[PDB]
C-alpha cells in the first residue's frame, strides 16, 4: 500500500502532506505515527504541492520525521444491510453493543443524491404516536417533516424516547384491513453525554423496542466531524430500507443544535468568512440536505418520515437555527416551561404547535370522520379558557357569566386530562373518546365549529374512563 | 476550445488551472464526470470555476473544458406541457433516464431533438430578413408556433426548406452569407431581449376575479405582489389566476419550495385544472419546479430562467403572465451565493445589490411593439414570504418600492369562511388613473364614480367598527345601522367568490359594474327611507335583498336581464315605502 | 408600545453595525494569512 511520508505542517486539525497527487478531494485517510497508534482524517483541500488533512482527533503524539499517512477511502461508504435492526452504531458506522460486524448486502455513498420532483406523491396517510395532543391536534403523516421546538431545561429526551417505543401505523382503520407493512425506527444522537447515552440504551432495551431499530449514537466528547456524518448515515439506512424493502421508517435526530455547533466550528477550522449571526453562509442549503431527504415516492410503498429534535438556543424562535428549520420543515411542536413546571408530561403546548400537513391525513377511510372539526373545536375552546383564566384574577369569578365559568372548568380539565397523560399509550379512538368527554362539558350549540350529525353521535359522554382506567 | 486541467480542489465547488483564451462568466466542463460549472475570476493563466454539484472524488490532473457560452437557455418549439428546473433541464425525461434520484452530471436537452414537426415556410429565397421577423409556423397543442430570426441576425435568403416534417436541428432557411438558422436559437438569461418600444400602461389585466379587477386592478404589463401566510389560500387563487385571465401563456416559477410543491403543483396543474375552452391547462403553461435541496445555482437562475422564456413567448407576439412562487426562497439563495464570494453584507445580510437584481428582474415586465412589428405583454405576479409576516425586512422593502399594487392575502379572512381572503384595507393600486379612459369606454361612462362610492361605504364601515364592538349593532343609530348592514351586503355579495361554483367561479367586468350599481340603488333608497321614518327592520326582511345577493350565481347571458328587473324591483319596494 | 419599539430597533442597529464590523476584521485577517504564508510559500 503506498505510503504518504513527507509531513510540512502540524498545527491544531490540520496537517499538510506534500507529493500527495493521487489523494482525492474529500477522500478518508489514516495517520499513523511513532508509536504506531492509528487515528483518522479526511482531505478537505487537496492541489499539486500539497494536501490538506483534518484530523478529527487530538494531535498529541504527532511529529514530522515518523508520522506516514495512507488513503482507506476514496468517498465515504456505509455498508448496508436488513440486518442492521436491533444494532448500536457510534456514528461512523462502527458497532459498540459488543457484537461482531455485519456483513454489507451493498456500500452505499453516504451524501446521497436529491430526490426528483416529479416523482414524489403527495402524503396521504397518518402515523399513531400514542401522545394525544400529537394525534388529535398536530397529526403525524406518513412523509412529513414535524420538528420538535423544545428549551433549555425541558425534557426532550424522554419525549423522544417515548414517541420512538410507542409509535405504530394502523392499516385496519384505513382500508387495508391486515397488518402486513413492516414499521422501523432510526435513531441518530448527536453530541449526547453518557447519562443520556445510558438513558436510552436502557429504555430501547427494557421494553423490546430494540428488536425493531437502527441506534447511530455519538457522544459529546467525539471528534465533530463524527457528529457532522451522524443524520446522513442514519438517512442512508431510512432511505435504503424504505425504498429497497416497502418499509415505513421514522427518523428522529435528537438536537439539530448540536449539529449546527459542530458545523459551525469545522467551518471556521477550513478558515470560512461566516455569514449572519456568526453562522456558515451555506447553513440553509445543509440543512435542507439534510430535511428533504423524506417523504413518499411514487409507484413505491415505503415511506420516510423525520422528527428532528432541536433546542432554542435562547428560548429564540427567531436565532438562526429553528428560524431556518421552520423555512423548511412543515409545522412544529412547541414544548412549554410553563405547563412543566406545573407538573405535566408531556408538557406540550397547543396554541403555538401545528401540523401543515394535517388535513390530508384525517377523515373517513384515514381516522374517524370527526377528526377535523374536533380538533379545531378544542383549540378554539382552549383558546376562549385561557383568556377568561387571565381575567378572573382581575374581576373575580363571581362577576362572569355562566358560558365563562364553563369554559374556565374545560381548560383546566383539558390540560389535567388531555395533556397531562403521563406514559400511558393512547389510541386514536381513545383520545379521540377523551376529547368528546372534554367537549361534553360545553353546554351544546356552544360547539358551533362541529357539524349536527358529530354533535347528535358522539356528545353526552362523561369523563369516565380516565379516571375508570389509568 | 478552450482545455485545461484542474490545480486545486480548494473544497466546496473552486477549481483552478491554466486556460488563457477562457472567458468571463462562461459555463464549463470539470473533471471527466463532467460537472457543469461557471467561470468567476481570470488570473494569469489559471481560472476559477464554481462548480454546481458536489465535488468529492475529483483529483487535480483531470480536465476542464469552456464551453464558451454563458448561461442560456433554449427557445424554440417543445417547450409548452413540460416540467423544467431551474437551469431547465427536463424533470421527467431525467427521470425515465436515471429513477427516482438525480445522479450527478447527467446530460439531456431541453428540446426533444427527436420529435418531428409540420414545418410551414413563410419567406422564399431573395427575401430580407431581420432580427426578429416571422420565418415559418409550427402547430403545437393547439396554436401556431412562429418560428423567429434571433434578435442579433441580419441578411437575404437564399433556400427556403419545403413543408415536410422535419425535427428541431434540421436548418430550414440557410442566409446567404453561408449562416443557417434551425427552428430554435439561444439566448443569455441575463440580458433582456430587444423590442422596438415600449407602449403605456392603458389596458387592464383581467383576473376574472371581482376584487382585483375593480378595487385593485394591474395593467397590461404591470406587477403585482402578494404575500404568502398559510391557510390563507393562496394556492387555489394562483390557479384561478391561472386558468381564468386574459393571458395566453402562463409561467409558473418555483424557486426554491418546500419538498411537498408537488402537492399543490405538480399534482395539481396537470390534472386538476382545465382551461375555459378544451381539455387540460397544461397544454399552454410551462413549469419551472425547483426544490429546496437542489444546487444553490440553479435555484438563483430559475427567476431569469422563466422570465426569458416569457419574453420569447411574448416576442413572438401573445400575452404572458408569469407567477413567481416565492421571491424570499430566492433572495435567500442569493444571499447564500454572495457570502461564498466574501463579499461585505449590507443590512440582515443580504448583498447590497439585492434590489439591484430584483429591479432587473422585474422591469423585464411590459406591453411592448416586438421586433416583428406585433404587439405582446408580460405581466408578473410575484409572492413574497418574510419570516414571521414582518413587512419591514429589506425584500419586501425592495420589491414594494418597485411593483405596482399590492394584493394582501390574510388569513384572519379565510378563518371566517371570507374567500378569496384579500384584505382590502392594506392592498392597494397604482394603475387606476391610468386606466380610466378604458374603463368609461368599454365598460360605462360611470365605472370609475361607482367604484369610488363603493370604495367610500367600505372605508366608513371600516372606520365605525371600534363603537360596534363597544356597544353591539342594536345599539347604534338608524343610520350607523343602514351603514353596517350594506357594508355587509358589499362584503358578502360582491366582493366574496367562489372559486369552485361553474358560475361564480368568473365574472366580467359588466357583471361586476351591474352588481355595484344594484347596491348603490338599493343603499339610496333606505337612506331616503330611514331618514323618512321607516325602520331598519322592515328594511332587512324585504325580499329584494335575496336577490341583489343572488345575483353571483346568474350566467353571463341571463344577467342583462336578471339585472333590469331587479333594478326594477328595486325601484318597486320603494314605492310602498314612499 | 411605540417606545418600546424604538429601543429594540435602535438594539438591533447597534448589534447589526458590530456584527459587520468584526466581519470586516476577519476577511482581513484571511488575506493576510494568506498573503504572508504565499510570500513565504
Amino acid at each position: 500500500k503506498k505510503e504518504y511520508t513527507g509531513i510540512t505542517y502540524i498545527s491544531g486539525p490540520l496537517l499538510f502532506v506534500e507529493n500527495a497527487k493521487d489523494l482525492a478531494y474529500g477522500a478518508i485517510v489514516d495517520i499513523k505515527d511513532g508509536t504506531g497508534r492509528v487515528r483518522g482524517g479526511q482531505v478537505i483541500e487537496v492541489s499539486e504541492e500539497y494536501a490538506v488533512i483534518q484530523v478529527f482527533e487530538e494531535t498529541t503524539g504527532l511529529d514530522l520525521a515518523t508520522t506516514s499517512v495512507s488513503l482507506v477511502e476514496d468517498v465515504a461508504r456505509l455498508g448496508v444491510s436488513k440486518e442492521m435492526l436491533g444494532r448500536r452504531f457510534n456514528g461512523i458506522g462502527k458497532p459498540i453493543d459488543g457484537l461482531p460486524p455485519i456483513t454489507p448486502e451493498k456500500r452505499l455513498p453516504i451524501t446521497g443524491l436529491p430526490l426528483n420532483p416529479v416523482a414524489r406523491r403527495k402524503p396521504e396517510q397518518f402515523i399513531q404516536t400514542g401522545i394525544s395532543t400529537i394525534d388529535v391536534m398536530n397529526t403525524l403523516v406518513r412523509g412529513q417533516k414535524l420538528p420538535i421546538f423544545s428549551g433549555s431545561g425541558l425534557p426532550a429526551n424522554e419525549i423522544a424516547a417515548q414517541i420512538a417505543r410507542q409509535a405504530t401505523v394502523r392499516p385496519d382503520l384505513s382500508g387495508e384491513g391486515e397488518k402486513e407493512e413492516p414499521f422501523a425506527v432510526v435513531f441518530a444522537a448527536m453530541g449526547i453525554t453518557q447519562r443520556e447515552l445510558s438513558y436510552f440504551i436502557q429504555e430501547f432495551e427494557r421494553t423490546g423496542a430494540l428488536s425493531r431499530s437502527v441506534l447511530f449514537l455519538n457522544k459529546a466528547d467525539d471528534p465533530t466531524i463524527e457528529r457532522i456524518l451522524t443524520p446522513r448515515m442514519a438517512l442512508t439506512v431510512a432511505e435504503y430500507l424504505a425504498f429497497e424493502h416497502d418499509y415505513h421508517v421514522l427518523v428522529i435526530l435528537t438536537d439539530m443544535t448540536n449539529y449546527c455547533e459542530a458545523l459551525r466550528e469545522i467551518g471556521a477550522a477550513r478558515e470560512e468568512i461566516p455569514g449572519r449571526r456568526g453562522y456558515p453562509g451555506y447553513m440553509y442549503t445543509d440543512l435542507a440536505t439534510i430535511y428533504e431527504r423524506a417523504g413518499v415516492v411514487e409507484g413505491k410503498k415505503g415511506s420516510v418520515t423525520q422528527i428532528p429534535i432541536l433546542s432554542m438556543p435562547d428560548d429564540d424562535r427567531t436565532h438562526p437555527i429553528p428560524d431556518l428549520t421552520g423555512y423548511i420543515t412543515e409545522g412544529q411542536i412547541q414544548l412549554s416551561r410553563e405547563l412543566h413546571r406545573k407538573g405535566i408530561y408531556p408538557p406540550i403546548d397547543p396554541l403555538p404547535s401545528l401540523s401543515r400537513l394535517m388535513n390530508n391525513g384525517v377523515g373517513k377511510g384515514k381516522t374517524r370522520e370527526d377528526h377535523k372539526q374536533v380538533s379545531d373545536q378544542l383549540y378554539s375552546a382552549y383558546a376562549n379558557g385561557v383568556d377568561i383564566r387571565k381575567l378572573v384574577a382581575i374581576i373575580g369569578e363571581d362577576a362572569l357569566t355562566e358560558n365563562d365559568r364553563r369554559y374556565l372548568q374545560f381548560a383546566d380539565a383539558f390540560e389535567r386530562f388531555f395533556i397531562n397523560q403521563g406514559q400511558q399509550n393512547r389510541s386514536i379512538e381513545e383520545s379521540l373518546q377523551i376529547a368528546w368527554a372534554l367537549l361534553s362539558m360545553l353546554p351544546q350549540g356552544e360547539l358551533k365549529r362541529i357539524s349536527k350529525d358529530h354533535i347528535g353521535k358522539y356528545y353526552g359522554q362523561k369523563l369516565e374512563e380516565i379516571w375508570g382506567a389509568p | 476550445m478552450i482545455q485545461g486541467v484542474i490545480q486545486k480542489i480548494a473544497g466546496p465547488a473552486v477549481i483552478a488551472k491554466g486556460m488563457l483564451g477562457a472567458r468571463m462568466y462562461d459555463i464549463c466542463k470539470v473533471g471527466e464526470e463532467g460537472l457543469v460549472g461557471e467561470i468567476i475570476r481570470l488570473d494569469g493563466d489559471t481560472a476559477f470555476v464554481q462548480v454546481y454539484e458536489d465535488t468529492s472524488g475529483l483529483k487535480v490532473g483531470e480536465p476542464v473544458v469552456s464551453t464558451g457560452l454563458p448561461l442560456a437557455v433554449e427557445l424554440g418549439p417543445g417547450m409548452l406541457n413540460g416540467i423544467y428546473d431551474g437551469i431547465q433541464r427536463p424533470l421527467e425525461r431525467i427521470r425515465e433516464k436515471t429513477g427516482i434520484y438525480i445522479t450527478r452530471g447527467v446530460v439531456v436537452h431541453a428540446l426533444d431533438r427527436e420529435k418531428k414537426w409540420a414545418w410551414t415556410p413563410m419567406v422564399k429565397p431573395g427575401d430580407e430578413v431581420r432580427g426578429g421577423m416571422v420565418l415559418g409556423t409550427v402547430p403545437e397543442f393547439g396554436f401556431t408556433h412562429k418560428i423567429l430570426v434571433p434578435p442579433d441576425v441580419r441578411g437575404r435568403v437564399k433556400e427556403v426548406k419545403p413543408a415536410g416534417e422535419y425535427t428541431v436541428e434540421e436548418p430550414v432557411v440557410v442566409l446567404e452569407d453561408g449562416t443557417e438558422l434551425k427552428m430554435y436559437h439561444t439566448w443569455p438569461v441575463r440580458r433582456a431581449r430587444p423590442v422596438q418600444r415600449k407602449l403605456d400602461p392603458n389596458t387592464p389585466f383581467l383576473t376574472g376575479m371581482r376584487i382585483l379587477d375593480v378595487l385593485f386592478p394591474v395593467a397590461m404589463g404591470g406587477t403585482a405582489a402578494i404575500p404568502g401566510p398559510f391557510g390563507a389560500g393562496k394556492s387555489v387563487t394562483q390557479q384561478s389566476l391561472a386558468k381564468w385571465s386574459n393571458a395566453d401563456v402562463v409561467v409558473y416559477v418555483g424557486c426554491g419550495e418546500r419538498g411537498n410543491e408537488m402537492t399543490d403543483v405538480l399534482v395539481e396543474f396537470p390534472e386538476l385544472t382545465d382551461p375555459k375552452t378544451g381539455g387540460p391547462l397544461m397544454h399552454r403553461t410551462v413549469l419551472i419546479a425547483n426544490t429546496s435541496n437542489m444546487p444553490v445555482a440553479a435555484r438563483e437562475a430559475s427567476i431569469y430562467v422563466g422570465v426569458t422564456i416569457a419574453e420569447y413567448f411574448r416576442d413572438q407576439g401573445f400575452s404572458v403572465a408569469l407567477m413567481a412562487d416565492s421571491t424570499s426562497r430566492w433572495a435567500e439563495a442569493l444571499r447564500e451565493i454572495s457570502s461564498r464570494l466574501e463579499e461585505m453584507p449590507a443590512e440582515e445580510g443580504y448583498p447590497p445589490y439585492l434590489a439591484a437584481r430584483l429591479a432587473a428582474f422585474y422591469e423585464r415586465a411590459g406591453k411592448v411593439i416586438t421586433l416583428g412589428g406585433e404587439e405582446g405583454a408580460v405581466t408578473i405576479v410575484g409572492a413574497v414570504s418574510p419570516p414571521g409576516g414582518d413587512m419591514s425586512e429589506p425584500v419586501t422593502q425592495s420589491t414594494l418600492r418597485i411593483v405596482g399594487a399590492f394584493w394582501r392575502l390574510d388569513a384572519s379572512l379565510a378563518f371566517r369562511r371570507h374567500f378569496p381572503a384579500i384584505n382590502w384595507n392594506g392592498s392597494y393600486s397604482l394603475f387606476t388613473s391610468a386606466l380610466d379612459p378604458w374603463y368609461r369606454e368599454n365598460v360605462a361612462e360611470d365605472y370609475p364614480e361607482l367604484r369610488d362610492a363603493i370604495s367610500e361605504l367600505l372605508q366608513r364601515e371600516a372606520g365605525l367598527q371600534e363603537i360596534v364592538q363597544l356597544v353591539g349593532p342594536d345599539a347604534l343609530q338608524d343610520a350607523e345601522r343602514l351603514v353596517i348592514e350594506v357594508g355587509r351586503i358589499i362584503r358578502e355579495d360582491f366582493l366574496q367568490q367562489n372559486a369552485y361554483h361553474e358560475v361564480d367561479a368568473y365574472c366580467s367586468m359588466k357583471k361586476a359594474y351591474g352588481i355595484m350599481k344594484m347596491i348603490l340603488a338599493f343603499y339610496k333608497e333606505a337612506e331616503a327611507a330611514i331618514k323618512r321614518g321607516v325602520s331598519i327592520d322592515e328594511i332587512l326582511q324585504l325580499p329584494v335583498l335575496e336577490r341583489i345577493g343572488r345575483a353571483r350565481y346568474v350566467s353571463e347571458e341571463e344577467f342583462p336581464a336578471y339585472f333590469e328587473e331587479a333594478m326594477k324591483e328595486i325601484q318597486g319596494a320603494f314605492k310602498a315605502l314612499a | 408600545i411605540p417606545g418600546i419599539r424604538a429601543q429594540i430597533r435602535f438594539i438591533q442597529q447597534v448589534l447589526e453595525q458590530r456584527e459587520r464590523e468584526d466581519t470586516f476584521r476577519l476577511k482581513r485577517i484571511k488575506g493576510k494569512i494568506e498573503a504572508r504564508e504565499a510570500e513565504e510559500e
